[PDB]
């Protein structure tokens, strides 16, 4: 199969979604920003 | 006043054409004073837009 | 039984609720990207000028 | 309607991530999506049951 690129993003989500699942994770917030709509946008 | 389009596309004639160094330091001045005015208007649109997102989601 | 007969028929009002959640987030998230990358453009356009 | 609903808005979000819209018309789809989001939940929620014999 040639994968357009739309469906190879769908697949790849896929995957991860269904194998790593859940899990807890640690390290230190890096890079803090909070927009206009009240999400919460920060790297690890 | 004017649409996001005219605002940053003005400003890009004004900073490709001073940039070039195609006039005295002390000439142009009649355009480099016209890129801040460009600026003013086009972050009052682009501010103004953020404050009315937030009302229409701050609703609760 | 009779109480899973009901469930064979019928759909699920949480699942759906859980749906038009989902969508929401999205789309709230969608402006936020929409907003930056904007904001950015002009930003940097404004720095050259000074 | 609930499914017609899901799917309109299922298409602002498509564009709004297509990112070709002027800022005033992003705006307006905004308005236009999250007000058909509130309206479409509130309408799953507000119905009832209804039942007749014979």
């Amino acid at each position: 199969a040639i994968f357009t690129v739309s469906r190879l993003n769908q697949t790849v989500r896929l995957l991860l979604e269904h194998e790593m699942g859940q899990v807890w994770i640690s390290g230190e917030i890096s890079n803090f920003t909070q927009p206009a709509s009240g999400h919460w946008y920060f790297t690890l | 006043p004017a649409s996001f389009e005219k605002a940053l596309s003005e400003l890009e004639q004004i900073v490709t054409r001073l940039e070039s160094g195609d006039l005295p330091l002390e000439e142009a001045l009649n355009e480099f004073e016209r890129g801040v005015q460009l600026a003013r208007q086009g972050q009052a649109k682009l501010q103004q837009a953020e404050q009315r997102v937030q009302i229409l989601l701050s609703d609760n | 039984t009779p109480s899973a007969a009901a469930e064979v028929v019928s759909r699920n009002q949480q699942e759906l609720l859980r749906q038009v959640q989902s969508t929401r987030q999205r789309l709230e998230m969608a402006m936020d990207y929409y907003l930056a990358n904007r904001t950015r453009r002009f930003t940097q356009i404004h720095h050259r000028l000074q």
